[PDB]
């Protein structure tokens, strides 16, 4: 026999059995925290099920189950079988059209997805699609009205059919996913965001869409309209429209009150009783404003070539407020608020790094200067942020932000405590001498921050996907890591091998 | 200060670049599919795919390429990280230890220079003997393969040309020589070149080819029976072997771009052909024995083969067994027939890979009210499209509903 | 006589001379259709709109396209606006004569005609520090990276050019009484270049001797502003329009006169010379191109090197900008600012453009050269 | 002109100097074309001014696809 190694499970006696669930003999944990021993991704690292507690399992003979079986708790009888063992289970609802967005409604039970469909334009009739998409194989279909944009002479006559593109808001089902219904826009009308929020003291719950014109052999464009749409008993409805002269980039829902973000310049709203808006105020110190983050009251920008921008908003002012700005031009790809303190920023040249409101604030110039703390090579380009955990909430680190990128990458962002950053970031340059890796790079020179014109050294982030690699290091090896090290169970104590390894995984149950 | 801490959930499934050969053992065909970071090494059986091991590196892996030196019966791997850290490797297994091992390294940028404007492009000399790379708009920077480079040396032979399209080498013809599509200021062509190691200088080239189509695209060097080289352009598809040329402009090759490339037959007598719809092509080749040992091109065919997903690897296997790898979304593992179907494609859908693809939006949602969410993707691209809904754990849902709570047990009886 | 072979294929060429952008080795025609050469329908290339690129680089990389970053340029240095105008209330109307930034972006280093270089907080706008440089007046005036050192030079002080210190202490740490106009060296800046007339001499930062003085009597065109500068790999310099290999102290290759006015630039791109409105290479020694928008204006260049500023030294000076791309020299804006540029610098952080402007007409009595600060891509 | 430029051989034409490197590649291509399209039009030439009792012997040299 080998040694011995202490795993959490519950406060209750457990059952560990295995049988044959369709094939290839599967293993399961019946505990209170039940999870299949048996594979993830063909490693020995333990997934959850959709289950609170098991206790027994029942190799049953059902006739709507074929080799299923059935499982015992303190609770209901569970006839069930066990698909493809992975820690991820990815299941694909095709649309055959390019998705845009995506945002949920609480109340009814729908999606929204903004979509994209090319289409070529025919001589007699107007055009014509390439493929039966998800668009037109709807439910429902609509179109839009109210031809607000016919004074300009800008859509002039194409030769050929090259390739126009259509757009669409897709609604589809919660459960059965099915596309319950789409409206078609104006032609040449890009819809560029989308949130679903309340507005005011109207205890409806909308869709609101922002959109654009575009045309080709055109520099930006200054035409485009915000509509507010709701889907009152499964019939989508156009409320409201407002005509804005510019590209409605991104919006947020801020306090009651619609952001908006039209070509360099924020535009708060406010739904009047009469199913309007009313301007409240605007900002203008921007290159492109393309990105919107809100919480609470501040307002986060992300420029097109600036920075990270912080905006105020001071309501007994009625206005906004510049608090501070970053300088430094760094290209913005995403931007999101960590904890209002330190906002994280993501960039063309595959870089994160975090920028921090300042504190000593002995004048007003070194207050209106954000200053950058911590960066980080992230070699990928982070389309997306989010909040919320992929786990179950038990009720470490603080908070938790998932991101989205071009090469299906996701991955954690959270934040530390201050004894824990250097407790691991020792680690990690010990963990730099002993793992070679393939290729013979130094991690250093990796993850540093590297633009076109900036080298400077990865400093504030810990990359955790070297620290979770301490898992499959041997003994021999991992003594090695445990140096004449620091532990902090305010008090002091040597590192040992057993603890050390406590510490990782208490990260990895994150993910 | 800020302190945080950044893991990977979900590990790059996207693909970049795709090489077969044998890179594990001597007599075992392999597919080295590396995606953003990561670099899978599959083996190609009877029934699919089989992994051996998946390796990561630190960098984008832009460029890689397996070769075979002369002196070694297996074959080594040359990868070209983003922050232009190049690398020689190779497999070494002994029982359960399975280990790669760096054969030559070293960091290759120049201090000065643009970039680029078609990214990144490297070939291996078909005669193993120099290692070529477009790097910094203005510059072939060549590596000179052999056991003296402990360290990678590197050459920095001066293209007088500036914006160079596409390259490769050409094939045997005793000196190792080299194609180019370069852009003009008025017009553009296709020059050549013969590299000189010892004297680190460009030799004279042998192909003129002043005025080639107006977006040529790429080059297909063509193999040592009939050596030459095939533009793939818009509209138009040529060829080239210093005297002779042939040239169709097929009306199945008009509605897209041709992106990807692969030699299916040893000796050049076949080449597949994807694009930006979908659609795989077939470059055929009449091979003409014109003489008692004269074997000159006669004829160029284009097939049209059916639709897959859209394609940036295309990799010929072994028995009428393709992989097309997708960075757009899911990539697929195909079978090419010899008759056809009811719609006239050969292309026989197997089993496929699910591609998280480009997420473009996302929400963190729960439809269970539990302590555990779920992470709908706004996944894929033009006809790829598709949410992707992301879980933890194990989905048993389909579940019946018994109301015996406590129970001990129950076992069958059966007659 | 002909045959019809013959008639055929010149009835064929005859059209085929249609085409625009033909081929060589074209394909077999059909004499039942037309024949048009295939024509470029560009599909790699990023869409002219910034939305449709916008849509785009969400699902490909970085800039959307091929020539993506160009268009993201045109956009983007074709817009400017006025944020603070910095004038000179001592005596009631300003006279400023040259205009550069410090090294930490904080203070932006004005010059005065009197010989004194003024100190003002680019946020507050107010004079901090100012020194006794100079006699004369101000001519060039440009820091040190690292933030420790600071050349100027004046215009007739019998000290034509000092380095002065910039850490803490503020003294003539070496001095010239020759050089109209000193320049450091690029990358590793302990070299300081000068320029008397049509001799350049190479100093040392250390000891401030004379490293190597280069000028060859064959040689020289004796243009009217020669200023010898270096390569950003500190290997060449243009003295008169000829190059320098500072390996062995040899000349290179004289280029052709054409403008008498201006001896040359690099290029940051270490391949090209760009000599006033003539592109030259480094290694071919051929003329790439020529740009007739280049007429006599100095040139500054961003520090990515990816655009190429213009102000006209025609007599008025400088009626307008000129925005040049660094890549294919295709011009961006000429904005028009309706007074007379005198001199431009620029950020290092790419935001704004120091601006020395002259107030009232053409008057060479009354003189109110004011600094008016731009910041980049904005309306 | 003639020397800085492709060498035209004394020929009046097209002096423009983008005009110029138009015609030099223009002459130098090389037309080809089948025999099919020239004898389809030789057919359909000789069928239609009325002498066509060598169209029906010119099916014995070639296919002929249209009556």
């Amino acid at each position: 026999l080998s040694d011995r190694k202490k795993v959490t499970l519950g406060t209750q006696p457990t059952v560990l059995r295995t049988f044959r669930s369709l094939s290839t003999t599967n293993v399961f944990a019946c505990s209170d925290r039940p999870t299949v021993i048996y594979s993830s991704n063909h490693k020995l690292v333990f997934s959850n099920v959709n289950l609170k507690e098991v206790n027994y399992m029942c190799p049953l003979n059902s006739d709507g189950y074929p080799d299923s079986l059935a499982l015992a708790n303190n609770s209901t009888l569970t006839i069930g079988t066990i698909d493809e063992i992975q820690k991820l289970h990815i299941r694909t609802v095709p649309l055959y059209e390019s998705p845009r967005k995506i945002c949920y409604q609480e109340v009814s039970q729908c999606f929204g997805v903004l979509s994209s469909r090319i289409e070529v334009q025919d001589t007699s009739g107007g055009t014509t699609a390439l493929r039966p998409s998800a668009s037109t194989q709807a439910l429902s279909s609509s179109v839009s009205s109210s031809k607000l944009f016919s004074s300009s002479t800008a859509p002039h006559e194409t030769s050929f059919g090259e390739e126009v593109e259509v757009h669409n808001l897709l609604i589809i089902d919660q459960h059965t996913f099915e596309v319950l219904h789409a409206h078609q826009f104006l032609q040449n009308e890009y819809a560029l965001s989308l949130v679903s929020c309340k507005l005011g003291k109207d205890p409806n719950t909308y869709f609101i869409v922002g959109t654009a014109m575009v045309y080709p052999e055109e520099a930006e464009p200054k035409q485009g309209r915000i509509v507010v749409f709701q889907y009152s008993d499964g019939k989508l409805q156009t409320v409201a429209e407002k005509e804005v002269k510019g590209a409605v980039y991104s919006m947020v829902e801020f306090n009651g009150k619609l952001l908006a973000s039209i070509n360099s310049t924020v535009r708060l709203y406010e739904w009047t009783t009469e199913k309007e808006l009313r301007t409240e105020c605007n900002h203008y110190n921007n290159i492109m404003a393309l990105y919107l983050k809100t919480k609470g009251d501040f307002i986060l920008v992300g420029d097109l070539m600036r920075s990270v921008l912080l905006l105020a908003y001071k309501p007994m002012e009625g206005n906004f407020e510049e608090i501070a700005r970053d300088f430094n031009p760094n290209w913005m790809s995403a931007v999101e608020i960590l904890d209002d303190d330190n906002f994280l920023g993501a960039e063309n040249a595959f870089n994160l790094f975090v920028c921090q409101k300042d504190s000593a604030a002995t004048t007003d110039e070194e207050r209106q200067h954000l200053q950058e703390v911590g960066l980080f090579h992230l070699g990928e380009f982070v389309n997306v942020f989010c909040h919320g955990s992929l786990v179950m909430q038990n009720l470490p680190t603080q908070g938790s932000v998932l991101f989205g990128t071009v090469n299906g990458m996701i991955g954690l962002v959270t934040s530390l405590s201050e004894s824990w950053y250097n407790l691991l970031l020792d680690m990690q340059n010990r963990l730099n001498k002993v793992i070679k890796s393939v290729g013979k790079i130094e991690h250093s020179f990796w993850r540093s921050f590297h633009t076109e014109r900036k080298t400077e050294p990865a400093t504030g982030f810990i990359d955790g996907d070297l620290i979770e690699s301490f898992l499959d290091i041997s003994r021999p090896k991992m003594q090695e890591v445990v140096a004449n090290l620091q532990y902090d169970d305010g008090m002091k104590r040597e590192a040992t091998a057993d603890d050390l390894i406590k510490v990782v995984e208490e990260l990895t149950r994150i993910h | 200060m800020s302190y945080n801490y950044v893991v990977t959930a979900q590990k790059p499934t996207a693909v970049n670049g795709c090489v077969t050969g044998h890179f594990t053992s001597a007599e075992d065909l392999n597919l080295l599919i590396a995606k953003n970071t990561r670099l899978e090494i599959y083996v190609v059986t009877a029934e699919g795919l089989r992994p051996v091991k998946e390796v990561g590196m630190y960098g984008k892996i832009a460029v890689m390429e397996l070769f075979r030196p002369k002196g070694e019966s297996k074959d080594l791997l040359f990868i070209l990280t983003a922050k232009y850290n190049a690398c020689i490797l190779e497999y070494k297994q002994s029982g359960e230890s399975i280990d790669i091992i760096t054969r030559a390294h070293g960091n290759v940028q120049d201090r000065i220079g643009r970039p680029s404007e078609t990214g990144i492009i490297g070939i291996i000399d078909p005669e193993c003997r120099m290692i070529g790379l477009r790097l910094y708009d203005g510059l072939f920077k060549v590596i000179p393969l052999d056991r003296d480079n402990k360290e990678l040396k590197a050459f920095n032979i001066r293209l007088e040309e500036l914006h160079v399209i596409d390259v490769k080498f050409l094939y045997g013809c005793q000196a190792p020589t080299i194609c180019f599509v370069y852009q003009d200021p008025q017009g553009r062509h296709v020059k050549t070149y013969e590299v000189s190691l010892r004297e680190k200088e460009f030799n004279k080239g042998p192909w003129k080819q002043e005025n080639v189509e107006a977006e040529a695209s790429m080059v297909i060097a063509v193999p040592e029976p009939f050596g030459g080289a095939i533009i793939i352009g818009q509209e138009s598809i040529t060829y080239h072997n210093g005297d002779k040329y042939l040239a169709i402009a097929p009306p199945i090759i008009k509605q897209s771009t041709i992106v990807c490339h692969n030699r299916v037959d040893p000796n050049g007598s076949r080449y597949l052909l994807g694009d930006m719809e979908g659609r795989l092509f077939m470059l055929l080749l009449e091979k003409e024995e014109q003489m008692d040992g004269t074997v000159t091109l006669k004829d160029l065919r284009v097939e049209l083969l059916g639709e897959t997903s859209i394609a940036e690897c295309l990799t010929y296997l072994d028995n009428g067994v393709v992989f097309v790898g997708s960075r757009l979304g899911d990539s697929q593992l195909v079978k090419l027939n010899v008759d056809s179907n009811e719609q006239g494609s050969y292309v026989v859908a197997m089993e496929t890979f699910t591609n998280l693809g480009p997420i473009v939006d996302m929400c963190v949602v729960d439809l269970e009210r539990q302590g555990q969410g779920q992470l709908v993707t706004c996944s894929g691209a033009f006809k790829e499209g598709s949410l992707r809904i992301i879980r933890n754990g194990i989905g048993i849902h389909e579940h019946a509903s018994i109301d015996l709570p406590g129970i001990k047990g129950l076992w069958p009886l059966r007659s | 006589p002909p045959t019809l072979d013959s008639i055929i294929t010149e009835y064929l060429r005859e059209q085929h001379a249609r085409c625009k952008n033909p081929v060589a080795t074209c394909p077999p025609f059909s004499l039942f259709t037309p024949h048009q050469c295939p024509e470029p329908k560009q599909r790699r290339q990023a869409p002219i709109n910034f939305t449709s690129r916008l849509n785009r680089r969400a699902s490909f990389p970085k800039y959307g396209g091929v020539d993506g970053g160009c268009f993201d340029r045109h956009l983007i240095f074709s817009r400017f606006r006025p944020i603070s105008v910095f004038r000179e209330a001592n005596e009631d109307e300003s006279g400023f004569t040259c205009c550069a930034f410090s090294a930490r972006e904080r203070f932006l280093m004005l010059g005065t005609c009197t010989g004194q270089l003024k100190l003002y907080n680019v946020f507050s706008g107010q004079e901090e520090a100012s020194y006794n440089c100079h006699n004369s007046a101000i001519t060039h005036l440009e820091p040190s990276r690292d933030g420790s050192l600071l050349l100027t030079s004046a215009t007739w002080s019998q000290p034509l050019s000092a380095l002065w210190g910039m850490k803490s202490v503020f003294d003539m740490k070496h001095s010239f009484t020759e050089d109209h106009y000193v320049e450091f060296s690029k990358h590793s800046q302990d070299r300081v270049i000068g320029t008397k007339g049509d001799i350049a001499h190479i100093y040392d930062i250390q000891t401030g001797n004379k490293l190597l003085t280069l000028f060859n009597p064959d040689l020289a065109n004796n243009y009217k502003r020669n200023c010898a500068t270096f390569n950003p790999t500190d290997d060449l310099v243009l003295n008169d329009g000829v190059l320098w290999d500072v390996r062995s102290a040899q000349a290179i290759h004289k280029f052709d006169k054409f403008n008498m006015n201006i001896s040359g630039v690099f290029h940051p791109n270490g391949l090209e010379v760009i000599i006033n409105t003539e592109i030259w290479d480094l290694r071919t020694f051929h003329l790439l191109h020529t740009v007739p928008a280049l007429d006599q204006c100095r040139v500054v260049f961003n520090h990515t090197g990816t655009v190429m500023y213009g102000a006209m030294l025609q007599s008025p000076f400088g009626s307008s900008f000129r925005t040049f791309n660094a890549t294919d020299y295709k011009p961006i804006a000429t904005i028009d600012v309706k007074r007379n540029i005198f001199d431009l610098c620029t950020d290092t952080k790419d935001c704004y453009l120091a601006v020395i402007e002259n107030q009232g007409s053409m008057d060479a009595l009354n003189m109110d050269t004011v600094c008016r600060l731009y910041e980049v891509g904005r309306q | 002109i003639e020397r800085v430029s492709g060498k035209p051989l004394l020929i009046g034409t097209d002096v423009s100097l983008a005009r110029l490197q138009k015609a030099d590649v223009v002459a130098q291509s090389r037309i080809s074309f089948p025999e099919k399209e020239l004898l389809l039009l030789i057919r359909n030439h000789l069928i239609s001014k009325g002498l066509g009792e060598t169209a029906t012997v010119l099916t014995k040299e070639a296919d002929l696809p249209m009556t």
